[PDB]
């Protein structure tokens, strides 16, 4: 009784911690995701300013833009 | 022996469910 008992709590305790890594891994691929989308954002980012006459259009377009 | 088992089996459990 006692021994089943705890073979079964043990049992899924090891199932709850298959869950848990299972959403980790679940996480950690969204992360990586996330992570390559900022860093390929990043390289667009850093050419910035695309043309010369646009400066001068500064004045005419509205200011928050 | 089964108590120790058992022991070994609970400090398990407790690991798992802190993990």
């Amino acid at each position: 009784q006692v021994i089943k008992c705890l073979e079964e709590q043990i049992q899924s305790q090891v199932d709850e911690i298959q869950d848990l890594r299972t959403l980790n891994q679940t996480w950690e691929n969204r992360v990586r995701e996330l992570r390559d989308l900022l860093t390929r954002y990043a390289s667009r980012r850093e050419d910035s300013m695309s043309l010369g006459a646009r400066d001068a259009e500064l004045y005419h377009l509205p200011v928050l833009e | 022996f089964k108590k120790q088992v058992i022991k070994c089996l609970e400090e398990q459990i407790q690991s798992q469910v802190d993990e």
